[PDB]
């Protein structure tokens, strides 16, 4: 979608992004599994 | 040109310049430590000579410019013309 | 016969059979073949003049990349035994005793080696005065020692270094309170030019460390006692501080300038360690701290570049463990940390010019002399465009 | 082995003659001649011990592990280790 005025576009659109957000939130998981994984060190830079 | 041969000879590796050794044993060129160098050069007038004594016993039309004295350290190039005794120290590597 | 003959003789032209010779015996000779990580690596400890006593500074000789002075100060185990002793070890051979050992009536502080004077030592104590040894003596006192006069240094003195070109020397000293002076490394009698070091008019500084910028002499930066580091000009018509920074909100316990040279300069650069475990990567063309490394509970003591890695440093801790820091590998974990044994107060960190191998003070006198590994030591070419891409992140 | 050992260090070049010398000096093998490879061979061993004497003077532990003499006439070779010492007669080139 560009410069489409249909605004039924614009809800294909929001259904393109909620693909988006969904490849987003799965690398929200993979990064905080990182994250967790990484975690119980301690606080101090790269631990925490 | 003199200086053009010492860089010349200062490019070859383990080399510094050039050094010219006359027939009495001192070196007509300074590049390196005098009483070493000259007590050394004058070892190395004396083996020549005796070299050329013995070449001529059994080949009395041989001439000598080329003598490889390697040790596990250092080896010398001695190159005789007919007075100049370049002499070269440069590393087996 | 004579060395007047033979340069008529040189200045002969008969030389062209001589050339010839010389050209082919050179191109037939031309052709040439054969016949056929942190590592604990030595250590450093006396006892008869290393019982406690602390290490206070640490150099290696520039003309003797082999020899290490040291100076432990602290005299408390035994008052009728010597108060400062300085101790030069050796790189070449192996001995559990120091080669020379040198003692100060005062308490030393601060030595360095002669850059003029190979066979030298210089060193500056507790009480105020500059003080020599002549390693050709055979007496252990100081040689040559300047007066505790008005005109030289009065407070504890805490940085010497002597500087210059070999045939233009100054040996530059501070003081606590600030007063820098400047001797003949051959005659100190008298300080051949001093001056106090003040902020903004009637503001005295507490100096306590020091560092030139590789190659200049005529300014430097200096980190005060009170977690404000300034840059200074030693001679010129503004002699004397020409800088605030914020700094840090401890005392100043080390300075470092950057010392790696060949590519884009970076002697603007330079690291100090403050006293709350905050190194502090940053220059002299800006005013803010450019980082701020932070870990740990304790605090470092001193710090120093690496003398060919243009990214990595050392840094002292409280617990015990030396650890370097490479910018262009990492900016936030140590990229090396090592913890010696006992877990002392290490005390000073100090580089062989060759920069291949580390030495470390230490809380027992202990000198350490560590290795590091060949690629966390010896950089690249693109490790200088790799430090600019990194300081040009922030 | 012997006889592999001159046939592989002669054919290497087709060498005109060479010995096996693990004595100092005075040599009754032969290649061409009795005469000419023993006295030669001989006057190579003192001036061998005279280059040792030579090489020793600028430091003792220097030894002299190889010798060239690549003249006008005459292309001499000798390995000298403690009694190895070699005999080549060769051409210049």
């Amino acid at each position: 979608d560009g410069l489409d005025v249909s605004k039924e576009g614009t809800e294909a659109w929001e259904a393109a992004m909620k693909r988006y957000d969904e490849r987003i939130d799965r690398v929200e998981t993979r990064i905080t599994a990182r994250l967790r994984d990484q975690l119980g060190t301690a606080k101090n830079a790269n631990e925490m | 040109e003199v200086e053009e041969t010492l860089k010349r000879l200062q490019s070859q590796k383990g080399v510094q310049g050039i050094i010219v050794v006359n027939t009495e044993g001192i070196p007509i060129k300074s590049t390196m430590d005098n009483p070493t160098t000259t007590q050394y050069a004058s070892l190395m007038h004396s083996f020549i000579l005796k070299a050329r004594s013995t070449v001529r016993d059994i080949d009395p039309q041989n001439d000598l410019t080329f003598l490889r004295i390697r040790s596990k350290k250092n080896e010398i190039m001695v190159a005789p013309d007919k007075d100049y005794f370049l002499i070269v120290i440069q590393n087996p590597t | 016969l004579t060395e007047e003959e033979k340069q008529q003789i040189l200045h002969s032209e008969e030389f062209l059979s001589f050339f010839d010779h010389s050209t082919r015996i050179v191109e037939r000779a031309l052709s040439e073949q054969i016949n056929i990580k942190l590592s604990l690596n030595r250590q450093f400890f006396d006892e008869r003049w290393s019982k406690h006593r602390v290490v206070s500074c640490l150099d290696w000789s520039s003309q003797y990349p082999e020899l290490l002075v040291a100076s432990y100060n602290n005299n408390e185990d035994a008052p009728h035994e010597p108060d400062g002793v300085a101790l030069v070890w050796n790189m070449k051979y192996k001995k559990t005793t120091p080669e020379y050992v040198f003692h100060c009536q005062s308490a030393v502080m601060s030595a360095t080696f002669a850059k003029f004077h190979p066979n030298l030592v210089v060193g500056g104590t507790y009480s105020g005065q500059i003080v020599l040894w002549d390693n050709r003596s055979n007496k252990r006192t100081p040689v040559q020692r300047t007066p505790l006069s008005a005109a030289a240094h009065t407070h504890p003195v805490y940085c010497v270094n002597v500087v210059g070109t070999q045939n233009a020397h100054n040996l530059i000293s501070i003081s606590t309170d600030g007063k820098i002076c400047s001797w003949s490394l051959d005659m100190l009698s008298h300080p051949q030019d001093s001056m106090e070091l003040v902020h903004k008019q009637s503001k005295a500084v507490a100096v306590t460390s020091m560092s030139f910028p590789v190659g200049d002499v005529n300014n430097f930066v200096v980190g005060s006692e009170e977690g404000s580091v300034y840059t200074a000009c030693r001679h010129g018509s503004k002699a004397g501080i020409s800088e605030m920074f914020e700094g840090h909100q401890g005392p100043i316990t080390g300075i470092h300038c950057h010392a790696a040279v060949g590519a884009v300069d970076f002697s603007h650069l330079f690291v100090t360690s403050s006293f709350d475990w905050t190194v502090k990567l940053w220059t002299t063309k800006n005013n803010k701290p450019l980082y701020s490394f932070e870990d740990n509970a304790d605090y470092v003591y001193d710090v120093m570049w690496s003398p060919t890695h243009p990214a990595l440093f050392a840094c002292v801790d409280g617990m015990g463990r030396l650890d370097l820091w490479n910018l262009n590998n990492d900016t936030e974990v140590p990229t090396a940390s090592i913890s010696v044994e006992g877990n002392p107060a290490l005390n000073r960190v100090r580089w062989t010019h060759s920069g291949r191998e580390i030495a470390v003070g230490d809380s027992e006198g202990q000198i350490v002399i560590y290795d590091v590994g060949e690629q966390i030591a010896v950089p690249r070419n693109d490790e200088w465009a790799r430090f600019g891409r990194t300081l040009a992140e922030i």
